[PDB]
């Protein structure tokens, strides 16, 4: 069935999204405290001093480089679970195979809230000017995924 | 020894003991913010608290076990409901005004506070469990604020134990911090601003919590994240334990390792915040010369372009120059390319004209056991580490005992703010020295000029009056000790009546050399032969460099090999075949320390590009000239020094000689010896690593020099611009240079340009 | 005439004839080693790590784990939580049931019969997928009691499902019970000799398929097994007749563990509140210094349980399941010997198939239940 | 209760009696007595032989007798005829030079995987047993895993642009004989426990 | 020949020929396994799909099966343990199949959702067509081989 | 009450005066730390006006001679301090109904504020 889209239960184990605030601020701390739970070694972190004038979150500490590698991560949420303020959380997607191995390390920009789509997905609705069609339909979205718009006509 | 017995455990244990080392010696622990390893012991958090029981005649109130001595037949409980409930009770008054940064503070896992909260606090009475009481407004003040370039100042999170400021005091002595306010009101804070002392960074691995960080590297890892290597410091003759905190190829942070024979849990500056440069710009594959310039080669085209150059070359005209802080295994193998291949020029970049091999080596540890102090030279700048000995040493502190779990936490021997004994020691250096404030008997004279008090206090001359009371406080000595470092190690003069005076009185010596692996590269046999050949002379023709000589050795030769590991303008002009070298953060092997003592080095992960240690480039460079080496890698190596017999680890190796290559000196310009290295002038070390010219505020105006002008200035180890200082404690119409390399101590032409 | 025939399992069948002369097994192709790997992470972490075994009835690796730490550092497991651990448990010993089970009505042609089997652990698989959001290896149980509370959703889908059932799990028996060709398929072959599968150790409730009655959740009770309306299913003489039949009766008393538990279900907490072992309430990390560090400190290095050793032993749907740790007052677990039912239950397969048949000698493992992944780990 | 008839004969008989409270307990035998002592056992009425559990204790914080150990786990079905239920554990430290440690294979089927995993992952060797064959490590792997001297080889995890993970350089999580991040633990993290 | 219009419109007509001919043997380990008897319940041959923890025992094996399997021929890999080691990172499982069998395309999951797999042939589907290319840009060969 | 409404208003506006001062005299404003019930607030709702907690007027070395800092929306008794640090100088001001923001009994507006901040900087400010 790729041609009906798949329902899945608002808290499946999708591809980790991380959240911004409504001010817009990132939730994200670089608190590395995600990382340091992975039970396999999936999450790289570099920490950065937020600028004054320009804020990437709240404290003086955000992410830098964020990246976790697709092909290591087990999907237990135990990153969602040890985070401090509500930043990493994952999301619904699943349609994410690839070519190269190096390809799937997803980085901050392929799980801002605002992104729609997989890597696989954007990048071929990329060299192809046709939008990105999600293969799932979900009742609604957690609490936790303030934001992220998705399929959810239920 | 007395009998205690801590809670089910009775133990052995020196009378002056604190009860707070008798626990933790039978193996048991306690809450301990305030104490530190090597500081005036004072019960100020209240976080130590036992029952202590002394006839059992329980005393009525909690004792600070780390302020308690312990007395015969000795009851300590640390158990107790009343004991546990005053813990968690302690722990709660600390959190209590604490900030809650611990996701965003640099201080993560490594932190004390964190550890005792989560260790001693939140206390099982016997549901819903109540974390926090305190429920009003925190205190609230100046953050993320720094006090130098490489400490950065978090006043919300400090505990006010006293860790710091007490250290400032007692350790290397520079009271620039302290606290200010009172009540709940006080904070650390300082007047001094740009934290003056050399030894600063040494609060960052003490403060108990994330107030006093190293800003050298804020915000790159957290604690648990850094893979931790090891090894030793080879900027200078001490050779402290260190370890080297790295993550994905670059350098992130130094820190101190505790090794209490040599240094024991302190770092200097230099030792510390100049690793900027080993990370950042450096030369990744081998370079070879075509076109008037050098451009990329394998390890191929540069094995046969050196088979080239040396295809035409008589095996008595190579030259094998070694940088200051080679290997133990890179000086052996040298020795022996140079003894099978028979050349009389083989050399190493910091070697002093007057043997430190000439003297009997003195341990740190008989430094503190020793009498009287007689001192050349300023061990701030050339073996920093030896100033925080000799304050231990000025206040009559001698080796504590040693127990189950090492170094005492509450040495009771240390009291805060102990009096300095002014009458134990004697400096003479060509300017206010650091340390001529402990020592009574101190003169200021001008550059090699120690020739002759060392002349006076052997007997057959006259000093001036300080050298007299000198001369007649080293002859009352018991058990002197003998520190001397540039002028008298690199003037054949003053150094041969050095080791006479030191003969004749039963004593050793502490040789402050400019080359950091001086002692062990000299017992190597790495010393130039009859022929003449220095590290600064241009003699040989065709010759190997581990480093960048003076301009005026390579101008000329026929064939050079510069095996370094940054790239010198020096050498893209003048070189012929440049190789990629590993820095002694990424080398393996052995050093030997200005005391005797034989150091390892472990290799950090760091991004070394294709580069080959000086072990693996000299055996290549040996095929090229005909004799097979006897030296592949270390394993092998290995038993080539256990040959020689050279100890194991931590052991130290005595060897002797006698003999003595001299030459003059152009005194117009001195080398001015100093702590920072000249290739540590990078990002923050920027600044503290630049150079210096020191002169009378006569002859300084005199030679038309403004008191904070930037002077280009040149000698025969090349041109370096420089701030130009005004000290009424400079010999008139001499010039201080800054040596900021291992050419320190030296007497040399040059001028200011302009 | 020696014959190399080898799930992910191999076996070297000696065999000159047309009997069996010795079947030597040879395993190890899905040897993870998990029991290496595990002295190498926290307590916590170590809960994705035991569903990945029997990945079937994995519910009971989570549980029989989860069962010997709590013990271990002394950690009380909510009435709720209590509760939700076994109708979760008996919610999955279904799925796996259902699947051997399935894989029966294969070999016996019955097809429309198997179509349902799927259907049945897909809607089991979504219940999971409700409140653990995953098909399987469910990060779901914690050392406290479970990560999270159970959604609004779950109940009335748990009631669809154990209303459709009942009958269903009858319907299944019937056709096996009613055995057309499976009577001249099973009842003869796989010949378990009652006190001969106590000398190796056949725990795999295929045990008392030959008439031994040894259920640990009755022997060794639990969870509060201790507290349930139990039935033990057992069979006459241990065929494999017999063993497939003992595992569809299983299936009724899962299902009636889980009305059963279902009732005692009212609102509370779901772990232990002990800060030491569980960490703090997630709304007043914004507020709590100790509630920052217990937190900070308790999902980077985990917590430190006594020094000691202990084991306790549980019933999965393949028998005597248990881990034994080693505890060395660390972060991490000193040495984790996990009991594989699976492994055990296969040194019954020699004696299991000697000298019977050959093609008869697919349905004499398949009879067994082994799940490599718990053989193997 | 057939149990107690160990216990109340493992007391006149020197051989140590291990108890936690949680609800296990031990026994453990010399080397010589271990082999007969055994037999007894079952002639006792201790039908299934539950699992058998090897033990490397060379990084063990506190010292034992010596570096190796063989535990195993003795019932009495409570399925069958007279069974108790009466279960236990029997142990047997084995010197680091001589691997060497009788089978049971005489008395218990069982024993026959349980005693060549044990071999296979520790070096221990059985005196008697049918074949002594590596069971779950391929075939070619020299030397013993599940024994602590023996790497656990892992690779590090890679990530974009040289940002790599070495586990065993990343590992917060403390290891018993760790002293840790400060410079020693106590309290809580010495090891702790609630109190019901 | 080899580039000319007539050549490649031929070797473009038998690509998206066998692009729909694709024939997956499925080659089941641990969890993985079962996870895909839901794929092919739902609806001679090329394309070896991986499906589980790959053991260094094991490897030898799926070797010669991967060997002897006709030309025109793909592998899928089928969640964590057969992409990289998994969560198993230790001396017994190989840290990406790779290491013994070209992977043409890798599907993150553990184990990945059955309609994930769909997906993931739709992949290996499209690429065949050599109608891919990777995230620098570059079109990708049908065959990794 | 509602007054903690209001009071957190006027937390906005003293912040707006001490930016003011600073562009103005040209001495360093420094947020000087955010509110952990914002940084840590999850899927929490959050409705006060700025996120910072606490702010200060620090001179050219960046040691502050002007404090500023009001209590976060969970902690009891809530008022706004002053501090002037090192010259041992602590104020507390609350906030009344129809008075408006007082140090007791003396209102606290711009111009009176303008005048500690001077004087403070005259006195304390090192560079
Ligand atoms: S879901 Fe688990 S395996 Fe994946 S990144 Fe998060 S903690 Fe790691
Ligand atoms: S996602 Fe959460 S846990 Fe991870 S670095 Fe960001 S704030 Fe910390
Ligand atoms: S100093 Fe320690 S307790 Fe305070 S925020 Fe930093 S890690 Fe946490
Ligand atoms: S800054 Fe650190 S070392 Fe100094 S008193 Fe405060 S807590 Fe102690
Ligand atoms: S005194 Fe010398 S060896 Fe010690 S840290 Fe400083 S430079 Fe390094
Ligand atoms: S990827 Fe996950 S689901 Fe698949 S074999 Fe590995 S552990 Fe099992
Ligand atoms: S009072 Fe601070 S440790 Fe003794």
């Amino acid at each position: 069935y790729p041609d009906a889209p798949v329902a899945l239960k608002p808290r499946f184990h999708g591809r980790h999204v991380l959240t911004r605030h409504p001010n817009g601020l990132e939730k994200c701390i670089g608190c590395s405290l995600c990382a340091a739970a992975c039970p396999a070694y999936a999450i790289y972190v570099e920490p950065a001093e937020n600028d004054p004038e320009n804020p990437v979150s709240a404290g003086e500490r955000y992410a830098k480089v964020y990246e976790i590698n697709m092909l290591r991560c087990i999907f237990c949420g135990l990153c969602e679970e040890a985070c401090p303020t509500g930043a990493i959380v994952l999301g619904y997607d699943f349609e994410m195979a690839d070519y190269e191995y190096s390809d799937l390390v997803y980085g901050k920009e392929d799980m801002l809230v605002d992104v729609v789509g997989t890597k696989p997905q954007r990048r071929e609705a990329k060299r192809t000017g046709k939008p990105v069609k999600v293969g799932y339909v979900v009742p609604y979205v957690r609490p936790e995924l303030e934001g992220f718009k998705a399929p959810t006509e239920g | 020894m007395v009998r205690v017995k801590v809670n089910d455990r009775i133990v052995e244990v020196p009378p002056g003991t604190s009860v707070m080392d008798a626990v933790f010696h039978a193996g048991y622990d306690v809450p301990l913010f305030c104490s530190e390893k090597h500081l005036s012991p004072i019960g100020a958090c209240r976080m130590c608290l036992v029952r202590i029981g002394l006839p059992i005649q329980w005393q009525p109130k909690l004792a600070a076990s780390c302020v308690t001595a312990v007395a015969d037949g000795m009851v300590v409980d640390t158990l107790s409901d009343v004991v546990r409930e005053a813990q968690a009770g302690m722990v709660e008054f600390t959190l209590l005004n604490h900030p809650l940064d611990c996701p965003t503070c640099d201080k993560g896992g490594a932190c004390e506070l964190q550890d005792r909260t989560v260790e001693y606090g939140l206390y099982e009475k016997y549901e819903l469990p109540v974390y926090t009481r305190f429920e009003f407004t925190r205190r609230h003040v100046d953050k993320h604020h720094p006090l130098s370039p490489f400490v950065i100042l978090d006043r919300e999170r400090c505990i006010h134990c006293k860790r710091c400021v007490r250290y400032f005091e007692e350790v290397p002595g520079d009271e620039v911090l302290d606290f200010i306010e009172r009540g709940v009101h006080t904070f650390i804070g300082t007047m001094d601003f740009g934290l003056p002392s050399g030894f600063s960074g040494n609060i960052t691995d003490i403060c108990p919590v994330g107030a006093l960080l190293d800003l050298t590297a804020r915000f790159r890892a957290r604690n648990w994240e850094m893979e931790e290597t090891p090894t030793t410091c080879a900027l200078c003759p001490v050779g402290c334990g260190i370890t080297a905190d790295t993550r994905s190829g670059e350098l992130l942070r130094i820190r101190a390792r505790e090794v209490p024979e040599v240094n024991e849990i302190w770092i200097c500056d230099a030792g510390r915040f100049g690793h900027e440069w080993a990370d950042q710009n450096r030369l990744k594959t081998p370079l070879v010369r075509k076109e008037g310039r050098l451009v990329e080669a394998t390890w191929e085209e540069a094995f046969l372009a050196l088979k080239e150059g040396l295809k035409e070359a008589r095996g008595e005209e190579v030259g094998l120059y070694l940088a200051h802080d080679a290997t133990l295994e890179e000086g052996l193998l040298a020795s022996e390319l140079a003894k099978a291949l028979k050349t009389p020029h083989l050399d190493f970049q910091g070697r002093t004209a007057a043997p430190a091999s000439l003297f009997p080596p003195a341990s740190l540890e008989d430094l503190l056991q020793a009498d009287f102090a007689l001192v050349l030279g300023d061990p701030t700048e050339e073996a920093p580490i030896l100033h925080l000995r000799l304050s231990e040493f000025v206040r009559d502190l001698k080796p504590p005992h040693r127990y189950n779990h090492g170094t005492p936490f509450a040495d009771l021997q240390i009291k805060e703010r102990m009096p300095r004994r002014t009458d134990k020691m004697a400096l003479f250096a060509p300017y206010r020295a650091p340390l001529m404030k402990w020592a009574a008997i101190h003169e200021v004279h001008r550059p090699g000029e120690e020739r002759e008090i060392l002349l006076a206090l052997l007997g057959d001359k006259e000093g001036s009056e300080m050298v007299a009371k000198a001369k007649e406080a080293w002859e009352k000595a018991k058990n002197p000790v003998l520190i001397l470092g540039a002028g008298v190690l690199q003037d054949t003069v003053a150094a041969e009546r050095a080791r006479l005076l030191a003969e004749r009185k039963g004593a050793k010596v502490l040789a402050m050399t400019p080359a950091a692996n001086a002692r062990g590269l000299e017992a190597m046999g790495v010393l130039p032969g009859a022929k003449g050949a220095s590290w600064d002379e241009p003699g040989a023709l065709y010759a190997y460099y581990g480093f960048v000589p003076p301009e005026e050795a390579l101008k000329g030769k026929r064939f050079v090999v510069m095996h370094l590991s940054h790239l010198h303008p020096l050498a893209e002009r003048y070189a012929h075949v440049v190789l990629p070298a590993p820095t002694f953060y990424e080398k393996r092997g052995h050093l030997v320390n200005l005391e005797g003592r034989v150091l390892p080095l472990s290799p950090a992960p760091i991004e070394n590009g294709e580069a080959e240690g000086a072990l693996q480039v000299l055996a290549l460079l040996a095929e090229a000239l005909g004799v097979r080496p006897p030296f592949r890698l270390h394993l092998e190596a290995q038993k080539a020094l256990k040959a020689r017999k050279v100890p194991e680890a931590m052991g130290r190796l005595s060897f002797r000689l006698k003999e003595l290559r001299p030459k003059e000196r152009k005194g117009a310009f001195y080398l001015r010896p100093t702590m920072w290295k000249a290739h540590q002038a990078v990002g923050k070390a920027q600044e503290a690593a630049r150079a210096e010219l020191w002169a009378h505020p006569e002859t300084a105006r005199a030679e038309a020099l403004p008191e904070g002008a930037q002077v280009a200035v040149e000698t025969p180890f090349g041109r370096v611009e420089a701030r130009v200082v005004h000290r009424e404690d400079v010999p008139k119409g001499h010039l201080y240079l800054s040596a900021l390399g291992p050419a320190a101590g030296l007497r040399v032409e040059g001028r200011v340009l302009v | 005439m020696t014959l190399n025939v080898g799930g992910v399992l191999r076996l070297m069948v000696t065999l000159s004839g047309e009997e069996v002369l010795e079947v030597v097994p040879h395993i190890g192709y899905l040897h993870t080693g998990f029991e290496k790997t595990m002295e190498h992470r926290t307590y916590l972490q170590n809960i994705t790590y035991t569903p990945r075994m029997d990945y079937l009835h994995s519910f009971a690796h989570d549980l029989a784990y989860a069962l010997a730490v709590e013990k271990l550092l002394g950690a009380v497991v909510p009435p709720r939580a209590e509760t939700i651990r076994v109708i979760l448990n008996e919610l999955s010993r279904l799925a796996s049931h259902l699947v051997f089970l399935g894989t029966g009505l294969l070999d016996l042609g019955a097809l429309t019969p198997f179509f349902y089997a799927f259907r049945e652990r897909e809607t089991i698989l979504d219940l999971f997928e409700w409140v653990t959001g995953q098909r399987f290896h469910h990060n779901y149980i914690r050392i406290g009691g479970v990560k999270e509370d159970l959604p609004e959703e779950f109940v009335p889908e748990l009631k669809k499902l154990l209303e459709v059932l009942p009958h269903r799990i009858d319907e299944y028996e019937a056709l096996f019970a009613e055995s057309p060709i499976f009577y001249e398929r099973a009842r003869g072959v796989g010949v378990i000799p009652p006190e001969v599968a106590i000398d190796l150790g056949l725990t795999g409730g295929s045990l008392r398929a030959s008439g031994v009655n040894y259920d640990v959740r009755k022997a060794y009770p639990y969870s509060g097994y201790e507290t349930y309306t139990f039935d033990v299913p057992l069979g006459e003489r241990g065929d494999v007749f017999d063993r497939m039949l003992v595992r569809i009766r299983e299936m009724r008393e899962s299902v009636k563990i889980i009305k059963q538990a279902l009732e005692r279900l009212e609102p509370g907490p779901v772990r232990d509140p002990n800060p030491q072992i569980t960490p703090p309430p997630r709304h007043l990390l914004e507020t709590s210094m100790e509630a920052v560090i217990y937190h900070f400190k308790h999902y980077t290095e985990g917590f430190h349980p006594p020094k000691g050793e202990v084991y306790v032993p549980t019933e999965s749907a393949r028998g005597e399941l248990g881990y034994y740790i080693v505890s060395d007052g660390g972060s991490m677990p000193y040495r984790v010997k996990v009991r594989a039912p699976s492994f055990v239950n296969l040194q019954s397969l020699p004696y299991a198939c000697k000298g019977e048949q050959v093609p008869d000698m697919v349905a004499i493992i398949a009879s067994l239940d082994p799940v490599m992944g718990d053989v193997d780990r | 209760m057939r149990l107690e008839r160990v216990l109340e004969e493992a007391r006149a008989k020197g051989y140590p009696i291990e108890d936690n409270g949680l609800g296990n307990l031990w026994v453990v035998l010399p080397r010589e007595r271990f082999k007969e002592e055994m037999a007894h056992y079952k002639a006792m009425g201790f039908n299934f032989l539950a699992d058998i559990v090897g033990l490397d204790y060379l990084t063990y914080p506190d010292p034992r007798p010596e570096r190796f150990a063989v535990v195993y786990e003795l019932v009495s079905l409570p399925g069958w005829k007279d069974g108790d239920g009466s279960r236990f554990f029997v142990r047997v430290y084995v010197p680091e030079e001589d691997p060497r440690l009788p089978t049971v294979t005489d008395l218990w089927g069982s024993a026959n995987f349980l005693e060549r995993e044990v071999y296979d992952l520790f070096g221990i060797v059985f005196e008697g047993h049918p074949d002594l064959r590596k069971i779950l490590t391929p075939e070619d792997l020299e030397g013993h895993p599940l024994r602590k001297d023996y790497p656990l080889g892992e690779t590090p995890t890679l990530f974009r642009e040289g940002r790599y993970i070495i586990p065993a350089e990343f590992r917060a999580a403390l290891t018993g004989k760790d002293p840790g991040l400060t410079f020693y633990k106590g309290g809580s993290r010495k090891g702790y426990r609630s109190l019901w | 020949e080899r580039e000319g219009i007539l050549f490649t419109t031929l070797e473009k007509l038998v690509a998206w020929g066998r692009s729909n001919s694709l024939w997956p043997a499925t080659f089941g380990l641990a969890c993985c396994a079962i996870e895909m008897m839901a794929s092919t319940d739902a609806r001679q041959a090329d394309v070896m799909i991986v499906a589980g923890r790959l053991s260094k025992k094991m490897a030898p094996v799926m070797r010669r099966v991967w060997e002897q399997m006709p030309d025109p021929k793909w592998v899928i890999s089928m969640g964590a343990c057969a992409s990289s080691g998994g969560m198993f990172n230790n001396y017994a499982i190989v840290q990406n199949v790779d290491s013994v069998v070209p992977v043409d395309v890798y599907v993150p999951g553990c184990p990945p959702r059955p309609e994930a797999l769909i997906y993931a042939v739709m992949q290996l589907q499209k690429k065949v067509r050599g109608q891919a290319y990777n995230e620098r840009g570059e079109r990708l060969p049908p065959v990794a081989a | 009450a509602s007054s903690e409404r209001e009071l957190y208003e006027a937390w906005v506006e003293l912040l707006s005066w001490m930016r003011e001062y600073a562009q103005a005299k040209g001495v360093r404003f420094e947020k000087e730390a955010d509110f952990p019930d914002f940084i840590y607030r999850m899927e929490r709702p959050y409705d006060l006006p700025t996120t910072i907690m606490t702010a200060s007027l620090s001179d050219g070395l960046g040691e502050p001679f002007l404090l500023a800092d009001v209590s976060p929306r969970h902690a009891k008794l809530k008022r706004i301090g002053l501090r002037l640090p090192r010259a041992h100088i602590h104020l507390h001001a609350h906030y009344e109904p129809g008075k408006g923001l007082v140090t007791g009994k003396i209102p606290l507006t711009k111009e009176r504020f303008f005048a500690l901040a001077d004087r403070a900087r005259e006195a304390l400010a090192f560079a």
